[PDB]
RNA sequence: UUAAUUGGAUUCAACGCCGGGAACCUCACCGGGGGCGACGGCAGGAUGAAGGCCAGGCUGAAGGUCUUGCCGGACGCGCCGAGAGGAGGUGCAUGGCCGCCGUCAGCUCGUACCGUGAGGCGUCCACUUAAGUGUGGUAACGAGCGAGACCCGCGCCCCCAGUUGC
RNA sequence: AUGCCCCGAAACCCCCGGGCUACACGCGCGCUACAAUGGGCGGGACAAUGGGACCCGACCUCGAAAGGGGAAGGGAAUCCCCUAAACCCGCCCUCAGUUCGGAUCGCGGGCUGCAACUCGCCCGCGUGAAGCUGGAAUCCCUAGUACCCGCGUGUCAUCAUCGCGC
């Protein structure tokens, strides 16, 4: 199965946003910002930071 | 990361390269395409059920 | 395509199952498979030995029978029979079959003979042949043959007019090839 | 009337007439005039292999043949002789095809 | 000779033979890049994947590989029993199929007889034929496989059938 | 197919590229061929077996061509490849290593496929080699056979001076 990966933040409280979403696939799935390029993992995608 | 993927891919589609048999899986005799798929070795059991007959 | 070529592609289809029915239905003994074939629907009446392994438990083979049938064959609506076998002795092939348990056991080359030529003959036939090619349990390559009535001929005629079964025997130290061969009368 | 070609390829040398003299008692099932079975070349397809499996030295191969032979009958009748001719073909052994024009 | 020129065959019975298809394929052989192991068992499980992925940096292609940031839902690597697969080894271990000696006139049996026996006789002898083929003689009488006639085509005539024919 | 034994990121599995036709040679099996018994040019008389729906391709147009464009019919005694080739008559040539012979190669182009330097075929223009009747020695065949001429088919995208057949 599994071991080791998380990257989710954790706040108290309140709410943030840790990245981007696509929107392609609704809210849920969350863009890698490494400058002004997106990807996802949920499909695959190759994404430009719009 | 993760492990890597490979599929077949091969230009088979054309040539001898191209054929196989249902019946030896296998084209490394020398073929029959015309009529029925089969080789030369199942064509030698096979000739008098399809009405080929021996004599001549 | 043409209509020369359309006993070419029936044909065919005849040679594919006989060669898969043999080996799954060893469990009952095989023994023939009469197809007959209309465009309607074809009508496999499977001899068997054993009815009860052919129909299965619950229709299990009836199921695995219905699917292997339209792989095959450009009838997409294959009907199932069994009939039973009512002569062993008088096909070739449920005595290539039954000469072929016999040798696996250890039983010998002439004390198998006892079954399958002084029974097979007592049935009717104008003739019967066993021939046993292998290495006869050595190591060195060698046949043997036995005889009786007419079932060799001068010509094709009485040789090519024959009823005619090949069975494998496993050994564990080889394969035995095991040649039945009766003419039926005529 | 319509007009039918039943054309009929066989590779037995007796289920030929056999079926062609004796199709005209499957068909007839109204009145009906009927051309008596003429014979159209044996079509021959050759196909031959080699036996041998190493080829080697001098060798001896197997020139098939298969021989089908053809009758082509003509047939003046009613929609239900064709009908007839059509439902049943039995196993093959006998090839039927049939040609309709009015 | 080349990185390799893939292997077999190798006197008849190997050499336009498997190859009656030889640019990759084919292909076995060689070179470089990546990578799977079933089904049970074994520690592991949600402490997230076995799968996925921008962008340049690298691969003949694949986030494959790295820096780097990041998802969807959930069982299989690793091996150990033990299979699938191997155009993986051995055809002086084989089945199946084939070549040649040989489309040869040979090769066997039963009873009898002869001989301690292996065996002989018969299947020899004379004549005759492509043939252990046939005839007569004979201590032998008959039978089987092979070959002949049998099966298929080829020639001449008749009859049937007619869109071949005109 | 199969006894046995071995192999398990591998003698497995996937992929791209290569080679089997490399070459001073020798041997096996074929073909082309060495010219006036002739070739060219032109005309006229003649086929048979077969195969045929992303296939044979009528016929019509552009190209010397390879090929392309439009399009009829045909799943077959009924349409297409399809008119065979040898044959013969007249003229031209005037008998050379060439107007023989097609080797090798340049430039132009077609076709298939991811791609034809290594390993494709075909055309046009140029190129035009070796070869000028074969030593020792050796092979084939007995009648519709051999001597000799073309045609079709297979495998099949493509290599045919091959194989099967007429």
């Amino acid at each position: 199965m599994g071991q080791k990966w998380k990257l989710y933040e954790i706040k108290d409280g309140k709410v943030i946003r840790k990245n981007k979403f696509c929107p392609r696939c609704g809210p849920g799935v969350f863009m890698a910002d490494h400058g002004d390029r997106w990807a996802c993992g949920k499909c695959g995608y190759t994404e430009w930071k719009k | 990361m993760a492990k890597a993927d490979y599929n077949k891919r091969k230009p088979r589609k054309f040539g001898k390269g191209a054929r196989r048999c249902i019946r030896c899986g296998q084209y490394g005799p020398i073929i029959r395409i015309q009529g029925l798929m089969l080789c030369r070795h199942c064509f030698r059991e096979v000739a008098p059920k399809l009405g080929f007959r021996k004599y001549e | 395509m043409a209509i020369e070529r359309y006993f070419i592609r029936e044909a065919v289809r005849e040679m594919l199952i006989d060669e898969f029915l043999e080996k799954e239905l060893r469990r009952a003994g095989y023994g023939g498979l009469d197809i007959k074939k209309t465009p309607l629907g074809t009508k496999v009446i499977i001899f068997a030995a054993n009815p009860g392994y052919v129909i299965g438990r619950g229709g299990r083979r009836i199921r695995e029978l219905t699917r292997i049938l339209e792989k095959q064959f450009g009838l997409e609506n294959p009907q199932i029979e069994v009939e039973e076998i009512k002569n062993p002795y008088l096909n070739a092939k449920v005595q290539a079959v039954r000469l072929a348990q016999a040798l696996e056991r250890g039983i010998h080359f002439r004390r198998a003979a006892y079954a399958a030529l002084r029974a097979i003959m007592n049935n009717g036939a104008r003739g019967v042949e066993i021939r046993l090619s292998g290495k006869l349990t050595g190591e060195r390559a060698k046949s043997i043959r036995f005889y009786q009535g007419y079932l060799a001929k001068v010509g094709n005629p009485a040789e090519t007019l024959v009823s005619k079964g090949y069975a494998q025997a496993l050994l564990k130290l080889g394969v035995i090839g095991v040649k039945v061969a009766i003419m039926p009368p005529g | 009337m319509q007009k039918a070609r039943i054309k009929i390829a066989s590779t037995n040398v007796r289920s030929l007439d056999e079926v062609a003299n004796q199709i005209k008692q499957i068909a007839e099932r109204t009145g009906v005039r009927m051309s008596g079975p003429i014979p159209l070349p044996t079509k021959r397809i050759r196909i031959t292999t080699r036996k041998s499996p190493d080829g080697e030295g001098s060798a001896t191969f197997d020139r098939w043949e298969l021989r089908v032979h053809k009758r082509l009958i003509d047939i003046e009748a009613d929609e239900r002789a064709m009908r007839q001719i059509m439902r049943i073909r039995v196993p093959e052994d006998v090839t039927i095809e049939i040609e309709l024009i009015s």
